[PDB]
């Protein structure tokens, strides 16, 4: 619609992104599984996990796709899927002033090829993904805990990991050191059920 | 499914033994480096205990990842990335022993 | 008011019992107790008499009060009480 | 002559036209090795032919840079090198083959 | 600032600039902390007519992402967007 | 059967003693909306919640007290419980039966349905 | 015996006598309602269930109006949206501002339906 | 659109080279910087005399939380508990029961200042302007237990700071 409340939408960028998505799909039919452009003009390419390195290399070196900047590499944990972890690569093409997202899937066991060869920035991002979610990255130069404690056990950002964790720290005089003890909260984190019983967005309705 | 490192359980057991050798040989140095009060036997007993904890695994993929995690802990221990408390965390000391007898649990609390 | 133990009773009706071990926390320190009981204070406030069947109270000060609520005064025995303020209003007989 | 490219690590090429022509010929040969049906070969050959034609047509480096719209001519040379390496890697990968595997069930369904 | 003229001259000379013109300490150019009561305006939707929320519900006008291509059941080369134009050197101060 | 229990990091006590309940949340009787009752959910058994002496705030040692995981289908929840080795009890979704409704029946000629007041 | 009705263009088979609201429930659409209750006799007084049917000049009460074969129930049409908005405005016109002190607060059909429709 | 920092070729004029060598040998730029600090010496220091002099503050300042009362003397808090919900740190713990009169009066209004982030969402959420962050920033304690504020503590804080709190609200309610 119109008026200040509604956000203005640019259709030109939408058309450009759709065309380029088709371009990428045609060039890489072996790996590209699905191409989507969001209504807010964000092209997303879904690729089979085996194509992490080829697709990224194409999107980085190709003359008409000069995405030479790995903006952010992250993971989304959806426990309702067999391949719960979804590895998402956010790219930036300075030459064409555009961005693209490469989304792949992985299990808790299936390794994913490291993209350090494609982007050197991928090192620490993949370390974080392994540390927080537990997605092993094959051929990684140094895959180790980057954010958790040295002796920490478990992957915190997993949806099945408790928010407060399983262990807590304190200083004990008898052992003269900081010791790890089972977590005991003086005030339990009060879970608030806020989801309304009435549907909010008809456009995103999943038919039964 | 693509194997992480080992295609078969026998290959995985080879990796497990390699890790066990490294941990077994590192324990004496670790006690010296962090000036731990545990004995070399105690550390090696803990290493064997930790390995035996994950002795029910049958999937080579899971065994591979367990070895990778075991390697990572060894790397931190060798590189002194861990601190004295971190090494001692394996030896739960301050934590009071929780009994297993039903009658004892019955007295202790509402523990299921 | 003060409990038999000697501990002043809060407006929330709370007073550590004699057998309560927690009473030791006030051994050398005072027990913070507010000395303006709200329930007593409104009881002091007089009951307004407004001829209109329905009156509206905002708590005073407009935007500095409470959401405006309309009170009905049909009940003769009872006096219309503000939901937020607690002020009582009556219809003159 | 351009004193410096501005970008650190990028050096001014004294013979940019010849260098671009040689690189484009190499790229075209590598694409020729690629199967014709492959979209990569078709599109890349189109792009390279356009750029090569413009390079041969315009002898002025600045006007050529404006014509190609790839930035400084050294940047265009770097782009050509990257494209050539990508073409070789594509020949290795053969991404023109059919899809490896369809996504398992609703692997791309949001919201849950 | 409450400084002697000699001190002011020495200070300015040592700095090389007229510091008294721009003194960092704030004295009286500060706005009065006590201000007149404001009257903020209303938004574009503060109207008694033609204000149906259905015509201004941007949140509910969002749509699921459009699927351009799905593996499940001569074109010119296409760039993601028109190539970025070269930036132009500043005219106020080209070289710092 | 995938055995991620060794890789989860969950303490053994909270791997065996836990009793996961797979279920579809019931509709709050106060409201009439059914949007909440559309996705399967997984919750853990409730445990002791004592009182903190200082303030009276409820204290707990259960680390999984607040863990609620939504799942698209029951099979997904079952598989996830199996992966993590948690004993899971599944409650089949209860969908209200379709009910025949007739406004005319409110004004029936020879039926009990006839309403006394509107 | 089932008649073929359409909800938002989606064909759905319903037994004769099915109310519009029930067919919308079948396709997955929960039409806003205050008076209609599944276990209580149909009343039709709240007027919040008003919905537009394609090629129909006047909005119908989905909670009471029985479907007819071929009807296309436009649940999210402009007519339906505006009807819901107007009815909610009428409902809230005299409703007291008691939400902070109302126990129903946070679980009030009036609150959520006002926020959504 | 873009400015070239640095990127300035040095002139090789013998005079320019001479001045550059003069800068190098005679340490001119170091003397210039030294003079700048000397100029800073003779300026007026900007230190305020704490606590005899306090720093500037605005009426919208957020500090010690405080529970307010109506002019009659009744607690404004009507136990809606939405301030408890909005609190991004889950610091407010509210338990309420019908008072002897029958109004919604909380039996427990506990906020641990040691967990509160002083965001101010609580005062923006309260529909009766009951919980309002006060102007007092100097309320440091020596024991952790003191930080955990009871309902009585909040009521006393409100009674103590009411004049200033009311004045600040009167000076800012129009903006809100
Ligand atoms: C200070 C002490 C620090 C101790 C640190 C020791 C560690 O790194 S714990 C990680 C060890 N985990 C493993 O080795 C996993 C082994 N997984 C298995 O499935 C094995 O039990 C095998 C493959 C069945 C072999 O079992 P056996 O040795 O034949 O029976
Ligand atoms: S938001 Fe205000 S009225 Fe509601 S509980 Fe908190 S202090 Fe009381
Ligand atoms: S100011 Fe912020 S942190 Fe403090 S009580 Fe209010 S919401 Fe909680
Ligand atoms: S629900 Fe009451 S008129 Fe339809």
């Amino acid at each position: 619609d119109t008026r200040p409340t509604i956000r203005p939408r640019n259709d030109v960028v939408h058309k450009q992104l759709s065309a380029f998505g088709q371009y990428v799909a045609e060039i890489l039919p072996k790996y590209v599984q699905q191409v989507q452009v969001s209504c807010f003009n964000e092209l997303e390419i879904f690729i089979h996990p085996d194509g992490v390195i080829p697709v990224l290399t194409f999107l980085r070196d190709h003359t008409n796709a000069q995405f030479k900047s790995l903006a952010d590499l992250t993971a989304v944990d959806v426990p309702t899927r067999q391949n719960r972890f979804e590895i998402v690569y956010n790219l930036l093409s300075l030459r064409f002033n555009s961005r693209i997202r490469v989304k792949t899937y992985t299990d808790e066991l299936t390794p994913i090829e490291s993209s350090v060869t494609v982007y050197k920035a991928a090192n620490w991002y993949e370390r974080e993904i392994w540390d927080m979610f537990g997605v092993f990255f094959a051929n990684h130069p140094d895959l180790r805990r980057i954010l958790t404690d040295y002796g920490f056990e478990g992957h915190p950002f997993r949806k099945d990991f408790p928010l407060s964790g399983y262990v807590e720290l304190r200083y004990d005089d008898e052992v003269k050191r900081v010791v790890a003890e089972p977590v005991e909260l003086a005030q339990e984190f009060r879970k608030f059920d806020l989801n309304s019983p009435w549907e909010a967005f008809p456009a995103y309705r999943q038919p039964p | 499914v693509k194997p992480i490192f080992s295609r078969d359980m026998n290959e995985a057991k080879r990796r497990v033994r390699e890790l066990y050798r490294a941990w077994y040989r590192e324990v004496p140095n670790t006690v010296h480096l962090f000036q731990l009060d545990i004995s070399v036997k105690q550390g090696r007993d803990k290493v064997r205990e930790m390995f035996m904890k994950n002795a029910h695994v049958t999937d080579p993929r899971v065994v591979d990842l367990l070895v990778i995690k075991g390697k990572m802990e060894l790397e931190e221990t060798i590189n002194v990335w861990k601190q004295r408390t971190h090494i001692m965390r394996f030896f739960h000391e301050t934590e009071a022993p929780r009994p297993t007898d039903f009658l004892s649990k019955f007295y202790v609390g509402h523990d299921p | 008011r003060t409990s038999p133990t000697g501990e002043k009773v809060t407006h929330t009706g709370q007073a550590y019992d004699d057998g309560d071990y927690r009473r030791v926390r006030f051994s050398d320190r005072q027990k913070e107790v507010n000395e303006n009981f709200a329930i007593d204070l409104i009881a002091e406030q007089p009951v307004s008499e407004v001829g209109s069947r329905v009156i509206s109270c905002d708590g005073g000060g407009g935007a500095l009060g409470h959401p405006r609520v309309y009170i009905n005064l049909d009940k003769e025995t009872k006096t219309g009480t503000c939901g937020y303020c607690g002020l009582q209003f009556r219809q003159p007989h | 002559l351009k004193k410096t490219t501005g970008l650190v690590g990028l050096a001014v090429c004294e013979t940019p036209h010849e260098r671009l022509k040689i690189l484009y010929t190499k790229i075209l040969d590598v694409l020729g090795q690629i199967p014709k049906n492959a979209a990569y070969r078709k599109y890349t050959e189109q792009i390279t032919n356009e750029k090569l034609g413009m390079v041969k047509a315009e002898p002025d480096v600045k006007k050529l840079e404006e014509q190609l719209q790839g930035g400084q001519i050294e940047e265009v040379i770097l782009q050509a090198e990257n494209e050539l390496s990508l073409a070789r890697k594509m020949l290795r990968w053969k991404p023109w083959e059919p899809l490896v595997e369809e996504p398992p069930a609703n692997q791309w369904k949001w919201p849950i | 600032a409450s400084a002697t003229r000699v001190i002011q001259l020495l200070r300015n000379w040592a700095s090389g600039r007229d510091l008294q013109a721009k003194l960092q300490l704030r004295y009286q150019e500060i706005s009065k902390r006590t201000q007149p009561p404001p009257k903020l305006p209303v938004g574009p939707s503060h109207k008694l007519s033609n204000n149906y929320y259905c015509t201004r519900d941007g949140r509910r006008e969002a749509m699921p992402p459009s699927i351009v291509m799905s593996s499940q059941k001569e074109k010119k080369a296409v760039t993601p967007a028109p190539p970025i134009k070269r930036w132009e050197l500043s005219k106020d101060q080209p070289y710092l | 059967k995938l055995d991620i229990t060794t890789l989860t990091g969950v303490p053994e006590e909270h791997i065996k003693t836990r009793k996961v309940r797979i279920f579809v949340p019931a509709r709050n009787n106060m409201q009439s909306g059914v949007n909440n009752t559309k996705k399967w959910k997984m919750e853990f058994d409730t445990r002791e919640r004592w009182e903190n002496p200082l303030m009276g705030w409820s204290s707990t040692a259960d680390p999984l007290s607040n863990l609620v995981l939504t799942f698209s289908t029951k099979e997904d929840a079952v598989a996830f419980a199996e992966k993590n080795g948690w004993s899971f009890d599944v409650e089949e979704r209860k969908v209200p039966k379709p009910k025949s409704k007739s406004y005319g029946a409110n004004f029936s000629w020879n039926k009990r349905t006839r309403v006394s007041t509107k | 015996n089932l008649i073929e009705v359409f909800v938002d263009g989606q064909s759905v088979m319903v037994e004769p006598g099915t109310t519009v609201l029930q067919a919308c429930e079948k396709v997955g659409m929960q039409i806003p309602r205050f008076c209609y209750h599944e276990r209580l006799s149909v009343a039709g007084n709240c007027r919040m269930c008003l919905v537009e049917i394609e090629k129909a000049p006047k909005v119908v009460a989905a909670c009471a109006m029985p479907v007819m074969k071929g009807w296309n129930i436009l649940t999210n049409s402009e007519k339906s949206k505006k009807a819901r908005e107007g009815v909610m405005e009428f409902l809230l016109a005299n409703h007291p501002l008691d939400c902070p002190i109302c126990d129903q607060g946070g679980e009030c059909d009036l609150q959520d339906q006002s926020m959504m429709f | 659109t873009y400015k070239f920092v640095n990127m300035r070729e040095p002139s090789m004029d013998m005079k320019s080279v001479t001045d550059r060598a003069a800068q190098t040998l005679l340490w001119t730029e170091l003397v210039r910087g030294l003079g700048m600090t000397l100029s800073y010496l003779f300026r007026e220091p900007a230190t305020i005399n704490y606590p005899f002099e306090k720093g500037p503050l605005s009426p919208r300042f957020r500090g010690e939380h405080a529970l307010r009362r109506y002019p009659s003397g009744e607690e404004r808090c009507i136990a809606c508990k939405l301030c408890e919900a909005v609190c991004p740190a889950q610091a407010i713990t509210i338990e309420a029961e019908p008072r002897a009169d029958g109004s919604r009066r909380t039996t427990r209004y506990d906020i641990d200042m040691t967990k509160c982030i002083y965001c101010g969402f609580c005062q923006e959420a309260c529909p009766v302007d009951a919980i309002v962050e006060g102007p007092n920033f100097e309320f440091s304690t020596e024991t952790h237990e003191e930080l955990l504020y009871n309902k009585e503590k909040l009521l006393n804080n409100g009674d103590k700071w009411e004049a200033e709190i009311a004045a600040n609200i009167q000076a800012d309610y129009l903006y809100r």
